[PDB]
């Protein structure tokens, strides 16, 4: 329930961090009839989406740092449920459902 | 006779150095002692002396087609970087 | 994220040219560069779309280089440091208003 | 205690050294400072209202009163020189009550126009009366009044505020050189004015309104405009000339709303040049917007980016490779000239220079194209030769240290070139060449006059290297150089005044023209906001390209127009005349669809088909620092490494035709100013 | 009618407030200073303003417009 | 029960590694603790005969960007028996939990919530930790500095969704920062 102490070690890190990658992708099937996602994208890609995201900070080393991130992670995933805020091809923060890159940034505009 | 040649080869001459260093010191003399004639036998030619506080010493030929070759300058003596000149006038040019 | 990789420059605010006093050297600021501004088409005042265009100046202050060093890297933003011009002290003299001009030459 | 303002010391010898005590706190200060200083030193904020640190001392004000110990009356701490075993003290009863007494007699006939008073949010009076003279009002009597004078189109005159500091007569008489400021009458009817109806000629009268410090002299095309704190400070640098004057850029929303100085000891010391200062409303004038190219009339019609774009890649490859011409213009930043010169290379062209006299030099030694002097090393010169320049038009500033010198160190200076009125006393030459020879050859009062100095100092301007015989110029002032020793390992004396802001970033680039007729040959003409070519000479059915963020000439010409961004809107890194390299700050966005110079060039060589190896600014520096180090090592300064010794021996034979002067309008010298209401009204009346 | 008032004034009707001030006609002074506060009741005007009438030209008040001149000489 | 008698009477009774800093001053007297004894610290005002500091005002947090430890949390405590009041104050980084007091004074759940919605600051054993404030799916914590006035996103009701949604801000007029110093 309460806010646990931080975690001493890398060990205790990465365990709390597997506990929310199981709550937060055990909770798409609720996610998917909430926004009525079954037309518009699998569970698998809302699955690996989460994973990506964690994958993405697995450069971490400090312990503390990985507390602050699955704390914040599981407020937004309680908010994603609770108090959905349905837009069309987004949930939260995600998206869902012959040059280089320079000049299509020139041509939009002058602040790259 | 190649330090006669260096106009009809390479459209430009780079030599980056540091002011102080010992590292740029060859190149130092290099500069003091040869610029004078090759600038007199390729009077048509910029032979740009570019000195930066932090540098390692380097040298730069342009030739067609903005199309640039570089060799590193360091641990060399004053000879050797004017062997390395010349193996850039007579090769890739 | 998106407005994590900004670049920033640290820098001292200098003295105004307009004021003798010096009371508001020593300061420290983060410049976010927020240069994307216009105008509103009803009445013309001046709109904007950065959310960082006054926080630089208004909120965000360090009391040393470093201090706003440190809080650069931290929040990710890629800084670049000005050094700030410093007045050189030189000796002046009442007297030298009255300097002889030496002899007729 | 950290000096007011970080201000540096700097102690010729220790033994040089004094001990006082301010507040009972220890300080050591060199020989010779003054109370004031000590009190600078010891981190104590003085309020003073006369004294300038740059003018000769005054002490009419006193508002700079101290207690001394052992002295019966309250001393000006501005003019009293510190003595050791000083005992100073500023919030004592008596220097507390002097100072609340002096302020008194300040505001006693002082208007009460705050609400109208430009000065008003940024006064040293309101705020020294807030702190230090907080004595409720008492004189009621009736006030003095003054009429106000007549100055000219820039410094607008309410003297019903004036203090009587006399800042700006010594200012007119000591650092602008023109003596026509002055205090007329006696007692408190005493007025600033000029008595004659006369308005203020010097290049560096804009400077009085800095140091006025009450609303008296204020900036005329800022009046009423707006409040110093609803203004953003961007701090920049100026790219009128080649000096890079240090300046801070006040902008409401996106508008630039004046610019004044920025303190930098080693460059402008807070001075700017009137073109410096009241340049800034051309910014908002005949500005390029959108690209532009003509149509089957003969007129122009706006388009994309896109389509702009592809018209100029798709006729490049229509041409020969040595038809292929770019020009740089005098306000280019360094990283758009490498991109500039990187795309045309790729192009298979050698024809890449910077507009200006100095298009076609040998850029082989740094030493030839800058001053090795220094601007601060000009104040050690006890002789100035001046060879073909007028740097009072040329580079004001740099002209503001040499009349600094002249009259302080009493240098002597010898002038060759057109008659030219300069504000300090100077010896003419001559016109022409032969006075070259006959300084070579000696025999003349001056000849031994450059023997006799001990830092001797030439200057040779840059609008002397268009000239047929440039070669046998420049071997003549060197063969002056070497036989008066001028050019020491502990003294260079010789130094050549660049004029453009991107020149002496494009010779240390590589920016040199080759073909003396490369222009009239051309079939692309690729002009990255060189308005000041003469035009006519591209022949009538060559291909040009403008881009800018002005113009008048050009544009006219141009078959397609690429809207720039201004040097107030974008960072880019600029060299002046000293080497020194510095790097603008952006203040507004741009207008219209612009955009960044080396963004345009670098956009429009993919579109060509060729693909140079940088995206971002950050490619284009760290390719620079293959060609130019030094332009990526900003704010750094740095001694040449060679000489003149290097150099080949030249036979050519000199000319005779006499000098010519660069600069024929000083308020009219870029596409910027040349947009200016206010540069225009300069040329009309000041000039 | 001019620049400075058209900015604001859209409405042709009724004149500018430059107009009108500059109607009604310098006030004659007996002497070389007059004060102006721009009112009759000093703490209803503005701050008092204190003009010299040295010159020939009619002064002006810089806060209300009002002009003045000496009434000999 | 006067200022001077608990500052006199807490230094000779207090464990002396408790506190780091104390303050006596007409601005109110003022403990700064380290993180690690924040919790007793106060169980020992609340429950000592001769503190009784059995009400907990508030908590609150500042933000100094300048420090290593850019948080201070402040907690302002009143003393009805005696008639006194006392400051206990304490520093915290942007990860560095520290121990919730809600056990000691129930009162302490809310104003703890704030202090993370606010700022950012964690509390460990706290019961229910999340956001009191800000509207849900907030991101950022606005009481920091670097958090600019007006945020980063705003709201309207869009027609072809049928609801309110959120987008990035875009002002009409933007707010005008006046340096008046
Ligand atoms: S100079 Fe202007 S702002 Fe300063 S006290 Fe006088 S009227 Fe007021
Ligand atoms: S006009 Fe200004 S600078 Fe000149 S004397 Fe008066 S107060 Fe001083
Ligand atoms: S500052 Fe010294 S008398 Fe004016
Ligand atoms: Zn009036």
């Amino acid at each position: 329930i309460g806010v646990p102490p931080n975690s001493a070690n890398l060990t205790e890190a990465r365990r709390r961090v597997f506990d929310f990658f199981r709550a937060a992708c055990r909770s798409i099937p609720t996610i998917m009839d909430i926004y009525n996602l079954q037309d518009v994208v699998a569970p698998s890609q809302l699955r690996y989406a989460i994973s990506a995201q964690i994958r993405n900070n697995a450069h971490i080393t400090d312990p503390k740092v990985i507390d602050l991130l699955i704390f914040k992670g599981m407020e937004e995933l309680t908010d994603i449920v609770d108090h959905a805020k349905q837009r069309h091809h987004i949930i939260g923060q995600y998206v869902v459902g012959g040059k280089t890159d320079f000049l299509k940034n020139f041509y939009t505009s002058n602040y790259f | 006779a190649w330090r006669g040649s260096i106009s009809k080869s390479m459209k430009e001459l780079r030599i980056l150095l540091c002011q102080s260093s010992p590292a740029s010191a060859p190149t130092r003399t290099f500069v003091e002692k040869n610029y004078k004639d090759l600038k007199s036998l390729n009077p048509k030619l910029p032979i740009l002396i570019r000195e930066c506080s932090g540098v390692q010493p380097q040298m730069w030929a342009r030739y067609d087609m903005g199309v640039e070759r570089c060799v590193n300058l360091d641990g060399l003596t004053e000879p050797q970087i004017l062997k390395a000149l010349e193996n850039l006038v007579k090769s890739g040019a | 994220e998106e407005h994590l990789s900004r670049k920033v420059i640290i820098y001292s605010p200098a003295r105004t040219a307009t004021q003798s006093g010096s009371g508001k050297l020593g300061k420290w600021k983060i410049n976010f560069v927020s240069t994307l501004k216009w105008e509103n088409p009803l009445m013309g005042w001046t709109s904007t779309g950065d959310p960082y265009a006054n926080v630089g100046d208004s909120a965000l202050a360090f009391d040393s280089e470093e201090a706003a060093k440190s809080f650069a890297e931290r929040h990710g933003w890629d800084y670049k440091v000005k050094k700030p011009n410093t007045p050189l002290l030189k000796v002046k003299s009442y007297s030298d208003n009255f300097k002889w001009k030496g002899n007729p030459q | 205690r950290n000096p007011v303002g970080g201000a540096r010391v700097h102690f010729s010898n220790p033994e040089d050294a004094i001990e006082v005590f301010v507040d009972g706190y220890a300080v050591k200060v060199p020989k010779g400072f003054t109370v004031l200083q000590a009190c600078e030193v010891a981190g104590v904020d003085i309020p003073r209202f006369c004294y300038h640190s740059r003018l000769s001392i005054a002490g009419n004000c006193r508002m700079c009163l101290v207690e001394v110990e052992k002295s019966p009356k309250p001393v000006a701490s501005c003019a009293m020189p510190a003595l050791p075993g000083m005992k100073i003290k500023t919030d004592t009863p008596i220097a507390k009550k002097a100072r609340e007494g002096v302020m008194e007699f300040l505001l006693m006939n002082h208007p009460l126009d705050c609400p109208i008073c430009d000065q008003g949010g940024e006064c040293d009076l309101q705020d020294q009366s807030m702190a230090f003279g907080s004595d409720r009002g008492r004189f009621t009597e009736m006030k003095r009044s003054v009429v106000d004078k007549n100055l000219g189109p820039l410094v607008k005159t309410v003297m019903t505020r004036c203090i009587q500091c006399t800042r700006c007569v010594r200012f007119a008489s000591e650092v602008a050189g023109v003596q026509d400021l002055g205090i007329l009458g006696r007692g408190s009817g005493e007025e600033i004015g000029t008595y004659v109806e006369k308005l203020m000629t010097s290049e560096l009268s804009g400077n009085v309104i800095d140091i006025c410090p009450v609303g008296a002299l204020t900036s005329k095309p800022f009046a009423f405009k707006a409040r110093n704190w609803e203004l953003k400070a961007t701090e920049t640098i100026d790219v009128s000339d080649a000096v890079g004057s240090n300046i801070r850029v006040d902008s409401r929303g996106p508008e630039v709303m004046r610019i004044i100085p920025r303190l930098n000891e080693d460059i402008n010391e807070e001075w700017i040049s009137d073109k410096t200062r009241f340049c800034y409303d051309g910014l908002k004038r005949q500005r390029l917007s959108d690209p532009m190219i003509r149509d089957s009339d003969g007129r122009f019609k706006a388009v994309s980016w896109r389509d702009a774009l592809a018209v100029v890649g798709d006729i490049i490859h229509q041409v020969k490779p040595d038809e292929i011409v770019g020009v740089a213009g005098q306000l280019s930043d360094a990283e758009s000239m490498m991109v500039l010169k990187d795309f045309v290379n790729r192009m298979g062209s050698d024809n890449v220079w910077c507009e200006g006299t100095a298009a076609g030099v040998d850029a082989d030694l740094r030493y030839s194209y800058l001053m090795n002097t220094s601007i601060s090393g000009l104040e050690n010169a006890d002789l100035f030769l001046l060879i073909g320049t007028q740097p009072r038009v040329e580079a004001a500033m740099v002209n503001a240290r040499i009349c600094k010198t002249v009259r302080a160190s009493n240098a002597k200076v010898g002038y060759v070139g057109p008659p030219a009125e300069f504000n300090y006393d100077c010896k003419h030459l001559g016109t022409g060449p032969d006075t070259l020879k006959e300084i070579a050859e000696g025999r003349h009062p001056f000849c031994t006059a450059l023997k006799n100095a001990k830092n001797p100092a030439i200057i040779v301007g840059a609008g002397l290297f268009n000239r047929t015989d440039k070669n046998a110029i420049l071997s003549s002032v060197e063969s002056i150089a070497q036989a008066n020793n001028v050019v020491r390992p502990d003294w260079n004396g010789l130094n050549f005044l660049l004029q453009y802001a991107a020149q002496a970033a494009a010779l240390d680039l590589g920016l040199i023209q080759q073909s003396a007729k490369a222009l009239e040959s051309a079939k692309f003409v690729y002009l990255m906001g060189a308005d000041d070519v003469n035009v006519d000479k591209i022949p009538k059915d060559a291909f040009v390209v403008y881009q800018g963020h002005h113009g008048d000439k050009a544009v006219y010409r141009a078959n397609v127009i690429l809207p720039a961004s201004a040097f107030t809107e974008k960072e880019g890194t600029y060299e002046n005349t000293e080497g020194f390299t510095q790097q603008t700050v952006p203040a507004v966005p741009t207008v219209g669809d612009a955009r960044d110079d080396w963004k345009i060039v670098r956009a429009l060589s993919e579109v060509s088909g060729v693909k140079l190896p940088y995206n971002s600014i950050e490619g284009v520096r760290s390719r620079i620092k293959s060609v130019a180090p030094n332009l990526v090592h900003t704010d750094e300064r740095e001694p040449a490494a060679f000489g003149p010794s290097l150099k080949p021996e030249c036979k050519e034979a000199m000319s005779t035709t006499p000098f010519q002067t660069v600069v024929e309008n000083f308020y009219m010298t870029n596409s910027i100013t040349r947009a200016s209401k206010i540069m225009a009204q300069c040329s009309a009346v000041l000039l | 009618v001019g620049n400075h008032t058209a900015k604001w004034m859209q409405d042709r009707s009724k004149k500018s407030p430059m107009e009108l001030i500059s109607e009604v006609p310098p006030i004659k002074v007996d002497g070389r200073i007059v004060a102006c506060e721009g009112d009759t009741n000093p703490a209803l005007g503005h701050p008092i303003e204190f003009i010299c009438l040295d010159l020939n030209e009619p002064a002006i008040c810089k806060y209300c417009g009002l002009r003045y001149v000496q009434d000999h000489h | 029960m006067d200022n001077q008698f608990i500052f006199k009477y807490s230094w000779e009774t207090l464990p002396k590694k408790w506190v780091k800093k104390m303050e006596r001053s007409e601005h109110g007297n003022r403990f700064d603790t380290n993180t690690d004894y924040l919790f007793q610290l106060l169980c020992f005002l609340k429950l000592h005969t001769y503190t009784r500091v059995q009400v907990l005002i508030d908590i609150c947090g500042v933000d100094y960007p300048s420090r290593k430890r850019r948080f201070e949390v402040v907690y302002n405590l009143l003393s009805t028996r005696y008639n006194s009041r006392i400051r206990v104050q304490t520093s915290a980084d942007e990860v560095t939990r520290i121990s919730s007091v809600v056990s000691l004074f129930p009162s302490a759940g809310w104003w703890e919530r704030e202090v993370w919605d606010m700022f950012g600051v964690s509390f460990i054993n706290h019961p229910d930790l999340r956001r009191i404030l800000t509207d849900y799916g907030f991101e950022g914590h606005p009481l920091r500095k670097d958090f600019p006035l007006s945020g980063y996103v705003q709201v309207r009701y869009d027609d072809p969704e049928k609801r309110v949604v959120s987008e990035p801000i875009e002002m009409t007029q933007e707010f005008r920062y006046f340096d008046f110093a």
